[PDB]
């Protein structure tokens, strides 16, 4: 059959130019007389139509998105790309490259949606801090310990305990936007309090866009 | 200025029949073809009907669509609701060289019971203090329903500046999980005698406290 795969960076700065290219495998752009269209979808919102293109220069754009959508087709590389101008923070949507058989009809084949996030900061590494359990951190026969990930850009960040050997009781929370640009989250694991002083717990926080891997040991709090 | 109106929330128990509407404002609903798309969360949308009455090869027969052109409303009838039917439904149009989608109708199947909100409090670390930063982290876990209100306290005064909290998220054991973060300066951490995080869940309050030690 045929398939549609998108490329381009998943991040874009405000008031910049977006470059997302969708490539085609198993078919031909010019042959068959079909259309191409770009459709975006914000998280938790409905689908929004951006524009449609033919293998020739025919183009039609949404009236709300007019004078900002620039889409071109290069038949030599068997792909088409969309360029967006004046991207704001409200442009955060999942971009879908869907094949369209009938111009007034269905989008029969949909490509997988790339995530586009618009934020205003410089890509910075995370700051990992230990989360020391204590007497106030245990309720009953079990205790809790974790690791804090604060002031990083962008999503996502993965946290693994003991190089993935500890999975039971591990809770990784979704990130939340801080008061100034960056994100923050934590990953914690519930453990019986008997093995607090006899077992070593190390969290492994990885931030691929900033290329930072931080291993932080977790120990019980020492009163000073 | 043609927009498709869809019911935002639709719920029905499995095995029954539910009708999803799609009303056009200006243009008539029989003017252009209407396409319904069923999209799973975290997945690409898939076409489940086309030509307003024809089912594509692969979808079940139950995805039946009807057109009420007098009321300018497009209808999609679902019979025999199942677990996998829980997805976002969007209706499509074309207008005049400008494809217009629908508002979005979510299929609800129409669940663990109340769960105790275990609470853990963590003081700022010494390594963070050496970095001229401080953070109080409150953890909220193993609870149901997923609606917890947090309120930080500085000994007795409530704290709102620098408070960051997370929306509840479902756990592996059918319960929910949440967190709250209190950004603070190293001087403000030692200025007050103690800091506490109070969790209100279904009226009951679970409180933990921490002190600089």
């Amino acid at each position: 059959q045929v398939q549609l795969q998108e490329s381009g960076p998943g991040l874009v700065k405000p008031s910049e130019t977006l470059s997302l290219t969708c490539t085609v495998s198993g078919g031909s752009v010019s042959s068959g007389g079909y259309f191409w269209s770009w459709i975006r979808q914000p998280p938790g919102k409905g689908l929004e139509w951006i524009g449609c293109i033919y293998y020739s220069g025919s183009t039609n754009y949404n009236p709300s998105l007019k004078s900002r959508v620039t889409i071109s087709v290069d038949t030599s590389k068997d792909q088409f790309s969309l360029k967006l101008s004046s991207v704001t923070a409200a442009d955060t949507a999942v971009y879908y490259c869907a094949r369209q058989l009938w111009l007034r009809g269905r989008f029969d084949y949909w490509g997988q949606g790339t995530l586009v996030t618009v934020s205003s900061a410089s890509t910075k590494g995370p700051s990992v801090f230990p989360l020391a359990p204590s007497s106030k951190s245990t309720s009953g026969g079990t205790a809790a310990l974790g690791c804090l990930v604060k002031d990083y850009f962008p999503e996502p960040v993965t946290v693994s305990w003991n190089s993935g050997a500890l999975t039971s009781g591990v809770h990784t929370f979704p990130a939340v936007l801080q008061s100034s640009g960056l994100y923050s989250l934590s990953s914690v694991v519930t453990v019986p309090s008997s093995s607090l002083g006899t077992q070593t717990y190390i969290c492994n926080v990885n931030h691929k866009p900033s290329n930072t891997k931080v291993d932080k040991k977790v120990e019980p709090k020492s009163c000073d | 200025n043609f927009m498709l109106t869809q019911p935002h929330s639709v719920s029905e128990s499995p095995g029954k029949t539910v009708t999803i509407s799609c009303t056009g404002s200006s243009g008539s609903i029989a003017s252009n073809y209407v396409q319904w798309y069923q999209q799973r969360p975290g997945s690409a949308p898939t076409t489940v009907i086309y030509e307003d009455n024809q089912r594509p090869s692969g979808v079940p027969d139950r995805f039946s669509g009807s057109i009420d052109s007098s009321s300018n409303s497009a209808s999609l009838t679902i019979s025999g609701l199942k677990t996998e039917d829980e997805a976002d439904y969007y209706c499509q149009s074309y207008d005049s060289s400008n494809v217009v989608f629908g508002g979005g109708t979510k299929l609800t199947v129409l669940g663990q019971p109340k769960a105790a909100p275990s609470v853990t409090l963590f003081p700022p670390s010494s390594e963070e203090l050496q970095a001229n930063k401080a953070t109080l982290v409150c953890l909220i876990s193993d609870f149901y329903p997923g609606a917890v209100t947090v309120a930080w306290k500085a000994d007795s005064s409530p704290v709102k500046a620098g408070v960051e909290t997370t929306t509840p998220s479902k756990q592996s054991n059918n319960k929910y999980a949440a967190s709250s973060y209190l950004s603070l300066t190293p001087e403000q951490w030692k200025s007050h005698r103690s800091y506490s995080c109070q969790v209100t869940h279904e009226g009951s309050t679970v409180e933990k406290t921490v002190a600089p030690t």
